[PDB]
């Protein structure tokens, strides 16, 4: 199953990183929009992406050899065969926190701009945790 | 955790299993038949010529001219060996003429050629069903569909054989339990896998109420016909020309080219929505070499000459109805099969407690009976892999070049041999 | 003249941005986002300086 | 472990610019995948793909639809570089029926044109044995016609000839080993003969990159699999350690036995297995050994008898060794050999020999008259200059090819060369642009290949001429100017 190792390939983490940046870069290029709205889109687009790609679509691709083990998983269980941690998955859960910092940095820390981030980041943070495999809460997205 | 020393300890007293246990139980099937020469009407077994009542060639196309002369100009055109995968430069133009044949000749959209009769369909089910799907398979399928459902991890519920009552129960059942939870029946697919013309019983399935029970539960029907692909209906289609269904009903239709058209390989016709996928999901075609051009040219001409004289089944169904008819009777064997079924079994009446004793009775009577110059096989089974083990039995194969005195010669011997032995 | 060395750069960026398997409109869908995107980063890079 | 001649191998690491480079372009490709669905699925644009007759519509979808997405997008794209239809001999030149498409690789139709000369990279034919004339040909005419094509019915009834007899003899002499068996294709001899051997309670060690059939035999049978890193020694001797010392996994029993999965070489990667030490670990650890020769049976040894050759060992030391006639020997078909109590084994409880029909005479009788031509038996001297001439073309074609600069996986003796490409455009490029040139290559994806290596296969051969792969290298050379194609940072 290639899609388990994608992420401890070569030059993913780098190309991650280049990715995020030029996001910002793009949402800075919008003329009229001030700084501190234009940390809180970079945030708030990165965490939805983020989620959407890692814990909303599950299965892969590509036709799989061992019949669908995957079917019922998104990328973030099938990461690693379900090994909990790891360097891939410790980055991955780290990223986002230094992301919300620094957001919040540039933000001169405002409420307004502070509770929508932090709804973001725990959206993001709380799929993550081991505990937290394999369920869906109300049983959305089971099947 | 454990010392060291423990650890070469541990590593140094395992002592494991050898790699095959021996083999003492004096093995019948440790004595191959060694056959000199074509293995044809008229051959040679064990330095003894024979009559062959035992060779899967049903319309005697191994030895007919116009097949060996095809072959050769193709042997002459293009060599031997493919020596490449289809997708690598293995394609030459004979396959796609063979497959464009094959699709023509069953009134389908689209055909797939496979280079080995077992691999076909071991690797067309697998393809198609993943984990978590159900398939309802009759209980003596062939060895082949059993290692192909294997394959797949999914759900397996055998139904008795041709009982239809059975299987529209399994199917009510899983209707309910569809009942309890929508949501996981949303997403779970129905397959129900049978064959032609079954090869241990040598029966023929029921197609129509087949169908209608597809249209109602809402299942898939794949159907393989090794044995029916060459033998059955008017113009030789298969069971469904024999029955009337029409062609579109059944969403796959597999058969190895192998028993009829005398040749090696298989192959898969269908509706170009299923068929398409196996070129890139079908393990048996992408990871191995192409089938060689000679072979491909014989399967070729093969259907051309079916195609020109469709009497041959009518001649090949007068001779089956003979011999199973002048069969009925023997003292302490009974007769296996439809009359209609080219290849059928005998069996013994009456069963001793031990299958090896039932085995070397039989074995007896192919014995007796090949001293008289009628060539029997006995029918070979794995006995510790077999899903529903078959009653060991002596595989009686009719083909159009026996005369009608060679049918009443059988029979009489096999009679009078039998009726020796038993008593 | 400049035109052979201009054709293989953007050869080279087709092969690059796997521009080379897209049919033709899909390209022209790229390559405007593309350049809007370097036309506004531009616009308010300059306006400021 | 002792290596008697130096072990050389090389597998240079993906330079990071190129690495993120690939990964962009596999993005896009993605986005304008979903783009193209979120666009058929509203019918905005008819959908070339065939759909379920009308009255199945109930029923639950055949396919879901995530499944195909790469094969939707990402490999149809780029479809014309495969199932390229051949029609004639593939020997050095092959001749190729040209074919076009106009709705971008969907439907393809012939053209009359047939492109004629083209060199030939793809076929294996390590030995040159792909031939229409000489004594092969008029020895399988003469068998065709007394034999006729094909056989009826399975070994174990009437199938048995002598000529497989005589097969399994000769076989049996050209390894070394006691005794032999033949079988009539060669993935089917692997997901056959592996049950047989191994039950539930034993473990598969299998190495990473093993042939698919090889993968499929270990599944069909209850074995426990598990994997270590390709030719990782150390690796191997980690889990050989562990295996021995914990167990079995639910409850710590000891296991029946323990089987390693090793092949003679590798077809993608090009590495040769390290068998000297496999041999060694598998001595001191209590284990079997399964070697699936199908890429090195022809190729390499100074006589060609295979790996075992090539490193000078003992035959009688591999427990089981799998071989396939399909690459070097000019026939489709497989082999098993060892010891004859295995043999007898195999005859009586081997799927294929039971269920499946025998091999067809014309090709055994192809093979035999290969393999008298390879054992020196026929009297001429054709048997040696083929093995010395497929060295003597792999060391040349790998030297320059290293040094222009591209990067080359494998062992140095490997006659399979792969090429690295690293991106997915550039792999329809160089496929389109290689064949526009009049040479003919194969390409590899991921049915065969992780993300970021995807690389072009050359089987070399002993049919290549010197002036063949001249003019092959210089067309090779030009292109790796035009598509940036030349990674390598030691050697350019
Ligand atoms: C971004 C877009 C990317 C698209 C790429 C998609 C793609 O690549 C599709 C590929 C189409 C066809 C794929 C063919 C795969 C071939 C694998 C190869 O290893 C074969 O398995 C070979 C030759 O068949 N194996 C021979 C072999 C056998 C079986 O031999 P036979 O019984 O004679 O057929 C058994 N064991 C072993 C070890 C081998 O090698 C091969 O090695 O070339």
């Amino acid at each position: 199953n290639p899609n388990t190792r994608v992420m401890n390939s070569r030059g993913i983490w780098l190309s991650y990183v280049l990715a995020i940046g030029l996001l910002h870069i793009v949402l800075l290029s919008i003329p009229f929009v001030s700084v501190p709205v234009v940390w809180t889109l970079t945030n708030l687009i990165h965490n939805m992406g983020m989620y959407i790609f890692l814990h909303t679509v599950k299965g892969t691709p590509f036709e799989t050899p061992d019949q669908g083990k995957a079917r019922l998983l998104t990328h973030w269980e099938q990461m690693d065969y379900g090994v909990q941690f790891t360097a891939s998955r410790k980055f991955l859960t780290i990223t986002p926190i230094v992301l919300y910092f620094l957001t919040s940095f540039y933000t001169k820390y405002d409420q307004i701009h502070f509770v929508l981030n932090t709804v973001s980041l725990m959206s993001v943070l709380i799929p993550k945790l081991p505990q937290l495999h394999g369920v869906r809460i109300f049983g959305i997205n089971k099947y | 955790d454990l010392t060291v020393k423990e650890k070469e300890e541990l590593i140094e007293e395992w002592q494991p299993e050898p790699l095959v246990p021996p083999v003492p139980k004096d093995h019948p099937a440790l004595n191959y038949n060694i056959v000199s020469g074509p293995p044809s009407h008229k051959t040679v077994v064990n330095g003894k010529e024979c009559i062959n009542f035992a060779s899967f060639n049903f319309l005697g196309l191994l030895d007919n001219p116009r097949v060996k002369a095809a072959a050769l100009a193709s042997l002459k055109k293009y060599g031997v060996g493919t020596c490449g995968p289809r997708g690598f430069y293995g394609t030459f133009d004979v396959h796609l003429d063979l497959e464009d044949r094959l699709a023509k000749f069953m009134k389908t959209e689209e055909a797939i050629i496979y280079s080995y009769g077992f691999a076909t369909i071991a690797s067309a089910i697998p393809a198609y069903s993943k984990r978590g799907d159900i398939v309802f398979v009759d209980r003596a399928a062939c060895f082949a569909i059993q290692k192909g459902l294997q394959a797949s991890r999914s759900d397996i519920k055998l139904f008795k054989h041709n009982d239809m009552a059975d299987l529209e129960r399994l199917l009510k059942e899983q209707e309910i339990e569809d009942q309890k939870n929508p949501r996981k029946a949303r997403v779970t697919r129905r397959f129900i896998v049978v064959e032609g013309l079954y090869m241990n019983t040598g029966t023929i399935c029921p197609l129509p109420e087949l169908v209608k029970l597809k249209y109602k539960y809402k299942a898939r029907i794949f159907l393989e016909e090794s044995l029916s692909f060459g033998v059955l209906g008017e113009h030789g289609r298969g069971v469904t020309e024999h029955y009337g269904i029409n062609i579109d009903d059944i969403d796959l239709i597999s058969a190895n080219m192998e028993n009829a058209l005398a040749s090696i390989g298989g192959f898969c016709c269908g509706r170009s929505f299923v068929i398409d996928h196996q070129r890139l999901s079908g393990q048996g075609y992408c990871f191995s070499a192409s089938l060689p051009p000679l072979l491909a040219a014989a399967a070729i001409e093969a259907l051309n000459i079916m195609e020109e004289n469709p009497g041959i089944f009518a001649v090949l169904k007068e001779k089956c109805g003979q011999i199973h008819k002048a069969l009925q009777g023997i003292s302490g064997l009974k007769v296996v099969g439809e009359s209609l079924s080219p290849a059928f079994h005998l069996q013994l009446e009456e069963s001793t407690g031990s299958r090896e004793q039932d085995v070397r009775l039989l074995q007896e009577i192919v014995d007796q009976c090949m001293n008289r110059s009628i060539a029997l096989t006995q029918a070979r089974y794995l006995e510790k892999e077999e899903k529903c083990l078959p009653p060991p039995s002596i595989r009686v194969v009719v083909t159009v070049e026996q005369t009608e005195e060679e049918l009443e010669r059988a029979a009489s011997t096999i009679k009078e041999v039998a009726q020796a032995v038993l008593l | 003249r400049a035109w052979k060395q201009m054709s293989w750069f953007y050869y080279q960026y087709l092969l690059v941005t796997a521009l080379y398997m897209l049919e033709p409109w899909e390209r022209t869908v790229f390559n405007s986002m593309l350049v809007s995107i370097v036309g506004m980063a531009l616009y308010t890079g300059y306006v400021f300086m | 472990g002792l290596y008697k001649r130096p072990f050389n191998e090389a597998f240079e690491e993906t330079p990071m610019l190129v690495a993120v480079l690939t990964y962009v372009g596999y993005g896009v490709l993605t986005l304008f995948g979903y783009l193209r669905d979120f666009l058929r699925y509203w019918r905005i644009e008819k959908c070339h793909h065939a759909t379920e007759r009308e009255e199945q519509k109930d029923f639950v979808s055949l396919y879901q639809d995530f499944e195909n997405f790469y094969t939707r997008n990402l490999y149809m794209r780029i479809r014309d570089n495969w199932n390229r239809p051949i029609c004639s001999v593939p020997g050095a030149r092959v001749d190729i029926m040209e074919r076009q498409s106009h709705d971008y690789n969907w439907s393809f139709k012939y053209t009359g044109n047939i492109i004629k000369g083209v060199i030939n990279m793809g076929s294996y034919n390590y030995l040159g044995f792909a031939r229409n004339t000489g004594s092969c040909q008029e020895a399988a005419a003469k068998v065709l016609e007394e034999y006729g094509a094909g056989v009826c019915s399975t070994r174990q009834e009437i199938g048995n000839l002598d000529k497989h007899e005589e097969l399994e003899e000769l076989v049996a002499r050209f390894l070394g080993v006691e005794a032999a068996m033949a079988y009539g294709m060669g993935f089917a001899t692997n997901s056959m003969n592996i049950p047989a051997l191994v039950g539930k309670g034993c473990l598969i060690l299998s190495d990473e990159l093993n042939h698919a059939s090889l993968v499929l035999g270990a599944r069909l049978s209850g074995a426990t699999i598990r994997i270590f890193k390709h030719n990782n020694m150390q690796s191997l001797e980690k889990l050989l350690k562990d295996a021995i010392v914990y167990g079995q996994p639910r409850t710590r029993r000891p296991w029946k036995k323990i089987l390693i999965l090793v092949e003679g070489i590798y077809s993608m990667e090009g590495s040769i297995v390290r068998l000297p030490e496999v041999i060694a670990l598998k001595k001191k650890y209590k284990a079997y050994l399964y070697l699936d020769e199908a890429h090195s049976i022809g190729a390499l040894g100074p006589t060609g008898r295979g790996v075992v050759e090539y490193f000078g060992l003992d035959p009688e030391d591999v427990d089981v060794m799998m071989g396939t006639f399909t690459k070097s020997f000019g026939a489709s078909g497989g082999y098993i050999g060892g010891k004859k109590e295995l043999i007898d084994y195999l005859r009586t409880h081997s799927h294929s020999a039971v269920y499946a029909t025998s091999l067809s005479p014309p090709v055994v009788e192809q093979i035999i008259t290969s393999m008298k031509c390879i054992m020196g038996q026929d009297g001429t001297s054709l048997g040696k200059e083929c093995v010395q001439q497929l060295a003597e073309n792999t060391r040349y074609f790998r030297r320059r090819l290293k040094e222009m600069g591209f990067i080359i996986y494998g062992n140095e003796d490997s006659p399979v060369v792969p090429l690295m490409l690293y991106m997915p455009a550039k792999i329809g490029a160089f496929g389109r642009e290689m064949l526009k040139r009049n040479i003919g290559v194969v390409v590899v994806g991921f049915p065969a290949t992780p993300i970021i290596e995807s690389r072009a296969r050359f089987c070399l051969s002993a049919a290549h001429t010197k002036e063949i792969l001249d003019t092959a290298l210089k067309e090779i050379d030009e292109v790796g100017d035009l598509l940036q194609l030349k990674y390598s940072r030691h050697r350019l």
